[PDB]
């Protein structure tokens, strides 16, 4: 109670309920979810073709100034009919708040390419389509960062593995570095994990 | 056989081969590309070395984790020829100097070597011991090289009959002896009519490899021919147009220039490239790969700018 | 000494030039794609390496619709 | 709170100028700047003389990876494979067996000293204390097979000292 | 199942597209094998290149052949700057044999596997 | 023996000159490379030993590959390593760098550094100490101590 557990907050949880049922109110044609942790911090959930008006619209409106960016990391999860998770984490500077979009997509539908509201948007889009590979239509420059040239497959989804594909030494028989495909030394052994009996109650989906 | 000789896989970087290799040699050339194609191979690699480490550590990276191993070794002793094919799959006879220091001669290293290590080989077991040798080998007079090779190759069909003697003819590669002797006629040339026949290194160590590892390999002396045939007048017109070099035509033994005097000439009395099942590549692109050096800046790429017949 | 004979006599050397052609038999109505054995692949090749030897902008849409070489040469008598 | 710098300006009094001036002339406090840095030039430098005079240490290093044994006693360790489970870059390889009388042991136990990182959580996870973090570090190979440490390479490591580990785990039980 | 495009309506734009890739990729191969001072033909380079485009005759969806255009059309900006290296370059070669068979024969005495 | 004796005498000679000086390059991937700036502490100097700080890969004696070496970075370690002259050795410090290390099981991480060049001294910990480091370098000079080249070069 008073030891050992962290005392949550409930101004800051009742102003940001108040907070994202305004939002959905004000913008009923991009409002699928809303949803509020324990722990206070603001999620809002986007059908992936207002994500330019939710972003001019949460940049400006003098209700909520929202100047600073972080990433948008897609996280990649398959089982849904729309896999990836586009995740924008806004940090405001007259507030001291944080709130999330996490819009969806999928593999191949390109998402309105956020760069031209926020320039620092820029190197994450083009790490997003260097690592996962979704495309960013209405975008000025998409190169590959953060990875060899030569090299594809983007890496980070969950069907690309741990080790990778091509491999790279040296040979003297062309005085140069080749590629080969992988041999490890070692197994790499996965370690069993799971716990069975009910970690948690709270969190069961209602079973079929 | 032990277990653990018996393959395993996908060949190539710690995949388990048949083969435990024991090389000769190997600080030059011929036997630094044995060891390459050996180590992509993936197997056990003996190397014994009778020189300053340096080269070693050179040879180092070629092989996978711990696959190759060194040893010293030199031509007057036995117990380190024996250590050396103590435990060997596979041993092969590359050795020999192109020029006579004070204390080696061309006579007794193709007589003091090849005997030694034949008869403590076939006292020791193994298998498929294959000794290397140049061709045009004869019994007579105008090469005390090319008649110590014929001593050396007879010495090896005398023991241990079952051997393999292969002998190329003169061979051109990344780090060729002889076109790197024709860097030095550009500072100073001599033209003759004598046909000669090069063929490139690595398609060589290629039947080497396959040869090593295939039976039916003993006993049949092999021979490595190239399919080009061709002059050596055109052999300079063709690496002084590939180096752009202006001439005018008119470190070193005289053995030298009597072996590239001598003649080339072919044995039907013995397979060869494709009789093994090995392709044969032509000189020219491996041309253009071996001569970068000489260009300097002018001239310095380009590909298809000159052709030069055979015959 | 740009009439017909020189277009076509420009065209004919330089598919003479061309290498993988199959066979040569050149005609009037020849139609390398269907009675030669070319893909639309050796179709751009073709038609860009006459861009190649003296061509024009060459748009790819009238690029992509010209099939004939005899067309070809009507082609460069209607641009030329 | 916050405390922001450079609110200044160039004062306009005669004798402020033409210091301002005189500064610029001469580089005085530049020579300043000399004056400090000979300053440190008298003063007594800091080094140590490697072979002789060795830099200090801590009782709670981490080093080898050695292990340790009962007094007069069968070889510490039981198996448990704790080790492994905590081993970041899995650079323990264990294959167990029970020896001839009934009790457990191993058989291979590899550590990849080129894979280790040097944690601590097989020191903290080790339920009798029986692989522990050497004081030294002193390893230096020229070749890359002798970096794979054996079982017997372990066991004639922890018998090479044991009575500098006995004292380090002695004054550092308390602690952890 | 209204996907949004990338360029096209359907496929006659993407055969457009990826045809006038093919023409680019003819074009830039000898600057190439002229800079960065390999050992290659160039008709060797170019019925490589058409090999590779060749590697994928079978697709069919127009947003997947919109981004293999994208990804030809990135590598080449890629060789029409030097950024890369003359590794990379090589290594879209095949040529430090790998001469892995496809017999059944051959892979049975090099075996464990189909 | 006059012949040896003398040829034995100015071997020494070279070997002591090679192994005095020993100025390395920065490579310095990660932080191996703070270790390396840490090398350069006052507290534990190189310039005892001569050994400078030199960037070009012109002059170089040694070469400390010390950091991840990635794909994106190993072929032009290499085309840095072999434009360097004839005497050249290799410090691989680290535990990235030894052997793959704590990356190992990754793609765009080179397994090991023997994948591109040789090794002549590995120097494990993560990071070492400059101790170690100094250690590992005393020990690439008794190598240097070991050389015998020029009494193989005459007893040839
Ligand atoms: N066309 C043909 O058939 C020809 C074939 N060849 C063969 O090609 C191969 C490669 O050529 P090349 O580079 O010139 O030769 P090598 O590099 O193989 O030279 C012989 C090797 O054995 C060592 N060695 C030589 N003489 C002695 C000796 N007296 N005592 C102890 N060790 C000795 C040398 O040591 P180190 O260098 O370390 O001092 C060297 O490593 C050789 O096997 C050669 O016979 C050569 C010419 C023509
Ligand atoms: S944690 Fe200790 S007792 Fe358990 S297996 Fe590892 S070394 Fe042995
Ligand atoms: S300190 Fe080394 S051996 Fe021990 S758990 Fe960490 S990485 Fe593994
Ligand atoms: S070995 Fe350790 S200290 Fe060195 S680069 Fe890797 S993580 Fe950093």
């Amino acid at each position: 109670t008073r030891p050992t557990v962290r005392p949550r907050n409930d101004v800051a949880h009742k102003q940001l309920s108040a907070f994202g049922e305004y939002v959905a109110e004000i913008l009923p044609k991009y409002v699928q979810q809303v949803q509020v942790s324990c722990f206070s911090e603001l999620e809002i959930c986007i059908h992936p073709d207002g994500v330019i008006p939710v972003l001019t619209f949460l940049r400006d409106h003098s209700n909520a100034q929202f100047k600073s960016l972080a990433d948008l990391t897609a996280v990649d999860i398959p089982t849904r009919q729309n896999r990836f998770e586009i995740v924008y984490n806004l940090l405001s500077l007259r507030f001291n708040s944080r709130i999330r979009v996490k819009t969806y997509t999928d593999e191949l539908t390109p998402v309105e390419s956020s760069v031209s509201v926020y320039k620092a948007a820029n190197w994450y889009e083009r790490e997003i389509w260097d690592m996962f590979g979704v495309f960013f239509a209405n975008h000025p420059d998409l190169r590959r960062i953060l990875t060899d040239y030569g090299f594809e497959g983007h890496p980070f989804r969950k069907d690309f593995p741990l080790s990778g594909y091509v491999e790279l030494r040296y040979d003297d028989e062309v005085k140069r570095v080749v590629a080969e495909p992988v041999e490890l030394a070692q197994e790499f052994r996965k370690f069993d994990l799971n716990s069975p009996w009910e970690a948690f109650p709270a969190y069961r989906q209602p079973p079929e | 056989l032990h277990h653990a000789v018996i393959p395993h896989g996908k060949g190539g970087r710690s995949s388990v081969s048949g083969i435990v290799a024991t090389v000769f040699g190997a600080t030059g050339f011929l036997g630094r590309y044995l060891v390459n194609h050996l180590g992509r191979m993936g197997s056990q690699v003996i190397v014994p070395y009778r020189c300053e480490p340096y080269d070693t550590m050179h040879l180092r990276p070629m092989g996978d984790l711990g696959q190759i191993i060194f040893m010293d070794w030199n031509g007057r002793d036995k117990d380190s020829i024996r250590r050396a094919v103590e435990h060997s799959n596979v041993v092969i006879n590359l050795v020999g100097r192109e020029w006579e220091t004070k204390n080696f001669d061309f006579e007794d290293v193709f007589v003091k070597i090849p005997q030694a290590i034949a008869q403590v080989s076939k006292e020791a077991g193994v298998e498929k011991f294959i000794h290397i040798s140049h061709l045009n080998a004869d019994i007579k007079s105008s090469s005390k090289y090319l008649r110590n090779k014929a001593v050396g190759e007879k010495e090896v069909r005398e023991t241990f009959p079952e051997a393999t003697i292969i002998k190329p003819a003169d061979i051109f590669g990344r780090e060729d002896r002889f076109l790197n002797y024709f860097a030095n006629i550009r500072w100073f040339s001599l033209g003759k009519k004598t046909v000669k026949q090069p063929v490139y290194i690595v398609d060589v160590t290629k039947g080497i490899i396959n040869a090593i590892k295939d039976p039916d390999a003993r006993g049949k002396t092999f021979a490595f021919v190239g399919p080009n045939r061709y002059l050596l007048f055109d052999l300079v017109q063709y690496v002084f147009a590939v180096a752009h070099r202006p001439f005018l035509p008119y470190w070193t033994t005289r053995d030298k220039v009597e072996r590239i005097h001598t003649t080339d000439r072919t044995l039907p009395h013995l397979p060869g490239l494709e009789d093994l099942g090995v392709q044969a590549t032509p000189l020219e692109l491996k041309a253009i790969e071996v001569l970068r050096r000489h260009r300097t800046y002018r001239w310095l790429s380009s590909e298809i700018e000159d052709v030069q017949p055979a015959k | 000494p740009l009439t017909l004979e020189g277009i076509k006599d420009r065209v004919l050397y330089v598919l003479k030039l061309y290498d993988k052609i199959d066979p040569e038999k050149l005609s009037v109505n020849s139609h390398f794609m269907k009675d030669l054995g070319l893909d639309s692949l050796d179709q751009v090749e073709i038609i860009m390496a006459m861009e190649d030897e003296f061509g024009f902008e060459i748009p790819d849409i009238d690029a992509e619709k010209l099939m004939c070489p005899q067309e070809i040469v009507d082609y460069i008598a209607d641009k030329k | 709170t916050y405390k922001y710098v450079n609110l200044r300006e160039p004062s306009m009094d005669m004798k402020s100028v033409t210091d301002r001036a005189a500064q610029t002339l001469l580089w005085t406090e530049l020579i300043r700047g000399l004056g400090m840095t000979l300053s440190y030039l008298f003063r007594e430098p800091a080094t140590i003389n490697y072979p002789f005079e060795k830099g200090p240490l801590s009782p709670r290093f981490r080093g080898e990876h050695a292990l340790r044994r009962y007094p007069s006693g069968e070889e510490r360790c039981i198996a448990c494979k704790l080790c492994e489970a905590v081993c970041p870059a899995q650079a323990i390889t264990i294959e167990a067996e029970p020896r001839a009388d009934g009790s457990r042991r191993t058989t291979r136990y590899d550590i990849d000293m080129t894979k280790c990182i040097y944690c601590g959580f097989c020191q903290e996870a080790c339920p009798v204390d029986a692989i522990v973090e050497g004081p030294n570090f002193e390893f230096s190979t020229e070749t890359h097979e002798e970096l794979l440490y054996n079982k017997e390479k372990l066991l004639n490591n922890g018998d090479k000292w044991e009575a500098e580990i006995a004292a380090n785990i002695q004054a550092d039980y308390l602690y952890r | 199942t209204s996907v949004k495009p990338i360029f096209s309506r359907d496929m006659n734009e993407a055969k457009r597209r990826v045809r006038e890739l093919y023409r680019a990729w003819y074009r830039e191969v000898p600057n190439t094998v002229h800079l960065f001072q390999l050992d290659i033909s160039v008709k060797q380079g170019r019925d490589k290149v058409r090999e590779m485009f060749k590697k994928n005759a079978h697709v069919t969806d127009p947003r997947v052949v919109d981004l293999l255009v994208i990804k030809g059309k990135m590598e080449l900006e890629e060789t029409i700057n030097v950024w890369k290296q003359r590794t990379h370059v090589m290594r879209f070669f095949h040529e430090t044999e790998a001469p892995r068979p496809k017999d059944f024969l051959s892979k049975f005495y090099v075996g464990h596997d189909p | 023996s006059r012949g040896e004796y003398v040829v034995a005498k100015l071997d020494d000679l070279i070997n002591w000159a090679r192994r005095s000086s020993l100025w390395p390059m920065t490579f310095g991937l990660a932080c191996c490379a703070v270790e390396m700036m840490h090398m350069a502490a006052p507290r534990y100097d190189m310039d005892r030993f001569g050994v400078v700080f030199r960037a070009s890969p012109r002059q170089s004696d040694v070469m400390i590959v010390a950091g991840t070496l990635t794909n994106k970075m190993a072929p032009a370690l290499r085309k840095v390593y072999d434009q360097m002259p004839e005497p050249r050795y290799v410090v691989s410090m680290g535990s990235c760098a030894n052997g793959g290390g704590y990356y190992h099981y990754s793609y765009s991480v080179v397994r090991g550094c023997d994948r591109i060049v040789p090794v002549d001294i590995y120097v494990p910990g993560c990071p070492p100490t400059a101790e170690a480091l100094l250690y590992g370098i005393l020990q690439l000079q008794k190598k240097i101590k070991r050389e015998k080249r020029l009494r193989i070069w005459y007893r040839r």
